[PDB]
């Protein structure tokens, strides 16, 4: 096609490798601090809105204690640099590994079932209204 | 507990000095149209007067940066030459 | 004298104005965060050891609860967006405004009487042993 | 309460990659002398083998930094000319 969209392509790939370096950087920062216990193994990727469109609406539903504390730590870190501008509140992206427990089988939740499962952990026997 | 989260992999988006609620070129608002279009309508041509997104995550009214490219061409909020990648919001 | 010590002089003055800009930057970052009632009014400055020598020993005395929270917030902020900077704990520098309470007269403590007055607030009727 | 703190004005000092406990030029320790001196004494001329402090807030042994300055003065860690501003510790 030529160098006209392949430029945005390099944009995306660069975002990717740079967020991988940012993941190693944040690992050392969590070893130096890591106040929020909820923020454990974190693969936070710092991408630019100038390349990645908003999925549907960028939601801000109840965050789950572990990923809540995790999101608070990530937002505090991201605002320590850009005063005010913190981690964008979104739930329509990513994944997780839910360690369940006869053996300990670890499940997987793609940032959608974390809140419902956390509310179940807090109190079972819920419904759509809850 | 019965279910405990071990790993997480959120992806955190970031915004520069877009100042969601004001344009740095004309100072009006993220909406409320611009200085050239004044009122929301006032011949806005089917609301084509939209927001422009740079590679440096800087957001202005399309119109206000377009006209800034007839005089300068290097984004007033850093120094980067500035591109025309994402649009709308 | 000539340009030989006046260089270190510019060093110090630059430290000063730059720490004033850093104070405005931290005001922004504590407006995004600063959830604890410990960061009501904070005036943290940032200097370099390359220009400002140690006073006597840079001690490690107990800090007071609200100054404790303020120092914790400042250290968390500094141990993040800064270029490998290590927030140091020192009591032999600075001041404070102790709001006492018939009117509300605000006192002043130069980072030396904060701990003793805080221990008095926690429990009065102390002595040298306490 | 009877006394409540309203304002505070701590001054927070900072250290770069001085790594208090190791020198980045010879890798021995913040003390324990250097590779050119080995033993604490071993003719250290009344312990003149001390720590050098740069403007970049980096700290390596005097002998070690002398050899580095003799060649190229760009600081083994960052990229500063390195001055003999502060000394000792
Ligand atoms: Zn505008
Ligand atoms: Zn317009
Ligand atoms: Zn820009
Ligand atoms: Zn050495
Ligand atoms: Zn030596
Ligand atoms: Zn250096």
């Amino acid at each position: 096609c030529g160098c006209q969209f392949t430029s945005k392509l390099e944009g995306m790939f660069r975002d990717m490798s740079i967020s991988n370096t940012t993941m190693d950087e944040f690992r050392q920062h969590l070893q130096a601090t890591g106040v929020s216990l909820g923020g454990v193994d974190l693969t936070v990727r710092v991408l630019t809105t100038g390349y990645w469109p908003t999925q549907s609406a960028t939601p801000k539903c109840n965050i789950p204690p572990a990923p809540r504390h995790a999101f608070e730590i990530f937002r505090r870190f991201y605002l320590a640099k850009h005063s005010g501008r913190q981690l964008t509140l979104q739930h329509h992206m990513g994944s997780a590994d839910l360690n369940a427990t006869t053996r300990k089988h670890i499940l997987q939740v793609s940032t959608f079932q974390m809140t419902i499962l956390m509310l179940f952990n807090n109190r079972e026997k819920y419904t759509f209204e809850e | 507990k019965r279910f405990e989260v071990k790993k997480w992999n959120a992806v955190a988006l970031w915004a520069w000095d877009i100042v969601v609620d004001n344009c740095a070129i004309c100072r009006n608002h993220i909406m409320d149209l611009c200085i050239e279009c004044q009122a929301n309508q006032a011949s806005a041509t089917s609301e084509e007067c939209t927001v422009a997104w740079g590679v440096c995550n800087h957001a202005f009214h399309f119109h206000c940066i377009s006209r800034w490219l007839k005089t300068r061409q290097v984004c007033p909020l850093d120094n980067r030459e500035w591109e025309f990648q994402k649009y709308g919001h």
